[PDB]
C-alpha cells in the first residue's frame, strides 16, 4: 500500500502549498538519518575515498548516489 | 487601486496605437494597465470555479471493519468458502493454514483458510475528487480602475467592475462610469488545463486543513486507495486497506491499516491549494490569457478644473510601494471637482517633470479622490502636490528596477509562464518567435520529464551531462547541451 | 505486568486557540503570551503589509502565529521498554501420556 | 499579510504502520504486555524422570 | 514529518508478524511504477548500455542504481 508524491506531478503555483522548503529536503534529512544513526557508516565512506578509489572526478558520483540510495 | 495589496504585481504600458492589449491574468496575481491617453486599469483573476463540479473517484482512507467471518478446511476435504467471499463490499483473502489435530482434520499439510470482513468506510475520512468541466467552469475577472479613491481590503470599490467568465460567455463591456468601458476578450479552456486537473477534497468540516488542492489527473488515479464513485454502496480495490497475516491452524487475523491521511498530505507535497466555500470549488492558483481593450477608454475630468495649489494637505505621507514606486494620498480643501497639479523634481536643480505616473490625470471627486501612485527614479526628489512639497529618497538603484523586472520576467516563466508568452502584443519576430521556440521544447520536456522528480532533475541531468564527458565522437559531444538544459529549466 | 514506558508520540494533534499576532513592518513585532507555555508551536515570519489592513508603511511586514498543540484521544504511540525484574519465560513441559 | 493559516499534517498512524514491515507483533493481555517472538537458553534434566 | 521504516533492525520473528512478503516488495512496485508509467524513459535508459562506456562489471552497477535512485 503506496501513495507516490508530487515530486512528479508538480502543476502550478502562485497561491499558497504544502511544503515547498520541505519537500527537496526530506530527503536531504533522511540523510541526516542515514548519517546521524550511522555515524561509524559516516567513517565507513571515508575509506572509500582515499584507500579505494583514486579516481577523484567519480569519488562524489559514488558517495552522495550511496547516500541518497539509502531510502 | 487592488494592485497595491499584494505583491505580485504587473505593469503594462500602453503606447499611441497599442489599444488591444493581451494579458495574462495569474491567480493570486494583479497586472496594473498603463497607457499614454488613457487612464490606468487593475486587471486581475480574481476566482476560479466551478458550481458543483461532477465529482470523480472518492476514496477510502480510514477503513471500518466490522462481522469478521473466518472459514478454514483440511488440506483435501473441500477448501475453504464463505457467502461473503462474492457480497459486496468485503474485502477477502484466500491462504492455507497448517492443520494439526486440536483443529480436528485427518490429514496433516496446508489445509486451505479464508477471513472476510464487511470493509464499510469510517464516516468523513472520504477523499473525494472533483473535476472542472470547461462548459460550467467560471473565470472571475474584476476590472478597478484607478478612481484617486483608495479602498482597502475589507471593504469593496464602487467603480470595481466584475464580469463573470464562462463559456456561455464570450468579452464583456463595463460601464466604468465616466472612464469610458473596457472589454474583456477571455478564452475560458485556454488557462488551467482542466483534462488534467483534480480538486482532492478531504473532510471541509475539518478546521485546521486546506479544503481543497489542485492535482495531476494521472496521479489522482494511480492511488492505491479502496475507490467508487457517487451513491455506490460498495467500494473498488477494498483490500488496499485491509490486511491480514499468516493463520495459526484455526483463524487468520485482520489488521486494518488504519488511517492513512497523513500519507495522502505528505504525498501533496507542493501542490497548491484550493478554496472550498459552500458549492462554489474555488482555486487559489491558476492563469488566463484574457485580452483586454483600452478601445472605450478616456481620461475622466479633463474638463475639470484645476485645484488651488495652496489647499493640498497630506491625508497621508508618500512611501515605498514595495514595487519600486511611490503611493500617497493627498486631500484638497476648495472647490471640488477638480485636477491635481502633481509633479515630481529631480532635485539637481532640474524643474524637471520626472513623475512617471501610474495613475495619470489625478483628480479630486465630489466623495473621494487623493490616491495618488507614480514610478520615481533613484536619489532625491520633491514630490509637488500642487505647492505642497515633501521629500523622497528613492530607494531603487538604475538598473536595479531593470534587473527587478528581469527578476519578474524569470520567476513569470513558471508552468504559467511557459503558456505565458502572450503577456506582449503580437511581437512577430520577438513574441510569436517567442512562443515557438519555448511550447515546442516546454512542451517535449512535459511529455517525457514529467513524472519524474526534483532527484532526477538534480542528478539525471548531471549524469548525462558526465556521459557529455566520457563521450568518444566529439561531434556527438553536443550532448554537453543537457547540462545547460537539465540544471537549468526544470530547477526553479 | 505493566513495565515502564518511554517516550509517547502523538499521531494526530489536536490544534486549538489559533492565534497570528501581525504588524505593519517597523511596528513592533509582536509578542505573543501563547509562545511562554509547553504544548505551544510558534514561528516568526515576515509578511508584507499593505494598507489593504491599515497601515502606515510597506515592505516586511513581521507576523507570528501560536496554537496549542494538544493530542487526540487514545491516538499516542507508547513506547515501552523492560525492566528484567518483573520479565516472566514461561514454559510449559508436556510428556508423552499416550493422551 | 493578516492571519497565516496553521494546519495540522493530520493523523499519522498509517504512516507509523508503513514503518512496520518486518516487525514482530506483540499481543496485550491487559496488564501483561506479551511478546510473540523471543528466545532463551535453558538446560533439562532428565535424570530425575522415569 | 519524517519516519524511517524498521528495515533497519529486523531484530527477531519466528511468531506473528507484519507484511514482510510485501514491505521489501514496496521498492519492487515502486520501481516497475517506474518503468510501466514512463516507458519513453525506460527506454531512455538503453542509451547508456550499447552506446557508452559498456565496462562489463559497470554496465549492472549503473543501470539498476539509476533506476532505484527514483524514489
Ligand atoms: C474594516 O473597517 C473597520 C472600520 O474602521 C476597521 O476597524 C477594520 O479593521 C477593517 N476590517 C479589517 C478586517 O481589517
Amino acid at each position: 500500500v503506496l501513495i507516490p508524491s508530487h515530486a512528479q506531478g508538480e502543476l502550478t503555483g502562485r497561491g499558497h502549498k504544502w511544503l515547498e522548503g520541505d519537500s527537496l529536503r526530506t530527503h536531504l534529512t533522511r540523510v541526516e538519518g542515514w548519517v546521524w544513526k550511522n555515524r561509524l557508516l559516516a567513517l565507513a565512506m571515508v575509506t572509500v575515498v582515499w584507500l579505494t578509489l583514486e579516481s577523484v572526478v567519480t569519488r562524489v558520483a559514488v558517495l552522495v548516489v550511496l547516500l541518497c540510495l539509502a531510502p | 487601486s487592488r494592485c497595491t495589496h499584494l505583491e505580485n504585481r504587473d505593469f503594462v504600458t500602453g503606447t499611441q496605437g497599442t489599444t488591444r492589449v493581451t494579458l495574462v491574468l495569474e491567480l493570486g496575481g494583479c497586472v496594473t494597465i498603463t497607457a499614454e491617453g488613457k487612464p490606468s486599469m487593475d486587471v486581475w483573476l480574481d476566482a476560479i470555479y466551478q458550481e458543483n463540479p461532477a465529482q470523480t473517484r472518492e476514496y477510502c482512507l480510514h477503513a471500518k471493519l466490522s462481522d469478521t467471518k473466518v472459514a478454514a478446511r483440511c488440506p483435501t476435504m473441500g477448501p475453504a468458502t464463505l457467502a461473503e467471499e462474492h457480497q459486496g463490499g468485503t474485502v477477502c483473502k484466500r491462504d492455507q493454514s497448517d492443520r494439526g489435530w486440536g483443529n480436528h482434520c485427518g490429514l496433516f499439510g496446508k489445509g486451505s483458510i479464508v477471513a472476510c470482513v464487511k470493509a464499510a468506510c469510517e464516516a468523513k475520512k472520504k477523499a473525494t475528487g472533483h473535476v472542472y468541466d470547461a462548459n460550467k467552469i467560471v473565470y472571475t475577472v474584476k476590472v478597478e480602475p484607478h478612481t484617486g479613491d483608495y479602498v482597502a481590503a475589507n471593504e469593496t470599490h464602487s467603480g470595481r467592475k466584475t464580469a463573470s467568465f464562462t463559456v456561455s460567455s464570450e468579452k464583456t463591456i463595463l460601464t466604468m462610469g465616466e472612464y469610458g468601458d473596457v472589454s474583456l476578450l477571455c478564452r475560458v479552456a485556454s488557462g488551467v488545463d482542466l483534462a488534467q486537473t483534480v480538486i482532492l477534497e478531504l473532510d471541509k468540516t475539518v478546521e485546521h486543513l486546506p479544503t481543497a488542492w489542485q492535482v495531476h489527473r494521472d496521479w489522482f488515479n494511480d492511488l492505491a486507495l479502496p475507490w467508487k464513485h457517487e451513491g455506490a454502496r460498495n467500494w473498488n480495490n477494498a483490500e488496499r486497506l485491509v490486511e491480514f497475516g499468516a493463520p495459526h491452524a484455526v483463524k487468520m487475523d485482520v489488521y486494518n491499516l488504519g488511517d492513512q491521511t497523513g500519507v495522502l498530505l505528505k504525498a501533496l507535497a507542493g501542490v497548491p491549494v484550493a478554496h472550498i466555500e459552500g458549492t462554489k470549488y474555488h482555486l487559489k492558483s491558476g492563469h488566463v490569457t484574457c485580452e483586454v481593450g483600452l478601445e472605450k477608454l478616456k481620461m475622466k475630468g479633463l474638463t475639470y478644473t484645476m485645484c488651488d495649489k495652496t489647499k493640498f494637505t497630506w491625508k497621508r505621507a508618500p512611501t515605498d510601494s514595495g514595487h519600486d514606486t511611490v503611493v500617497m494620498e493627498v486631500t484638497f480643501s476648495g472647490t471640488k471637482p477638480c485636477r491635481i497639479p502633481v509633479r515630481a523634481v529631480a532635485h539637481g536643480s532640474p524643474d524637471v517633470n520626472v513623475a512617471m505616473l501610474i495613475t495619470p490625470n489625478p483628480t479630486i471627486e465630489n466623495n473621494g479622490g487623493g490616491f495618488i501612485e507614480m514610478q520615481l527614479p533613484p536619489g532625491d526628489n520633491i514630490i509637488y502636490v500642487g505647492e505642497l512639497s515633501y521629500q523622497w529618497f528613492q530607494k531603487g538603484s538604475s538598473i536595479g528596477r531593470v534587473f527587478q523586472k528581469t527578476k519578474k520576467g524569470i520567476e513569470r516563466l513558471t508552468v504559467i509562464g511557459e503558456h505565458a508568452w502572450d503577456f506582449g502584443s503580437a511581437g512577430g519576430f520577438l513574441s510569436s518567435i517567442g512562443k515557438a521556440l519555448h511550447t515546442v521544447l516546454g512542451g517535449a520536456f512535459n511529455s517525457i520529464f514529467g513524472g519524474v522528480g526534483f532527484l532526477p532533475k538534480l542528478l539525471l541531468g548531471v549524469a548525462l551531462a558526465w556521459l557529455g564527458l566520457n563521450m568518444r565522437n566529439p561531434t556527438m559531444s553536443m550532448s554537453f547541451l543537457l547540462a545547460g538544459v537539465l540544471v537549468l529549466a526544470m530547477t526553479l
